[PDB]
């Protein structure tokens, strides 16, 4: 039985662009920039580092301990909510993860 | 496992 591809709308898709960027100032190591690269990008947002820390444990869906383009996009996607005087539910849903990281079976 | 160290604003806190 030939499956369709699940193609949900994800947001992030929009802002990438912008991250992608961003994530070549900081110094893309492999494509992959770490906890410390990311760590002052996060203190440059002028954010509590308790909200820092909750960005980053939604946003790091690997739990891998680095943020790549597109979990990097998705932290700063996090962030840009909290400015935008909002507040991310401590949801991931299908529309915010990341295909790289949706569990089929 | 419930201290998690994958975090850069979640390491370590009081000591
Ligand atoms: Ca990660």
């Amino acid at each position: 039985g030939p499956l369709g591809s699940d193609d949900v709308e994800w947001v992030v898709g929009k802002d990438k662009p912008t991250y992608d960027e961003i994530f070549y100032t900081l110094s893309p190591v492999n494509g992959k920039i770490t906890g410390a690269n990311a760590k002052k990008e996060m203190v440059k947002s002028k954010l509590p580092n308790t909200v820092l820390g909750k960005i980053w444990k939604l946003a790091d869906v690997d739990k891998d301990g680095l943020l790549d383009d597109e979990e990097f996009a998705l932290a700063n996607h996090l962030i840009k909510v909290k400015l935008e005087g909002h507040e991310l539910p401590a949801d991931l849903p299908p529309h915010l993860v990341p295909p790289s990281k949706r569990r089929h079976e | 496992l419930e201290s998690k160290p994958y975090n850069p604003f979640e390491e370590e806190e009081e000591d």
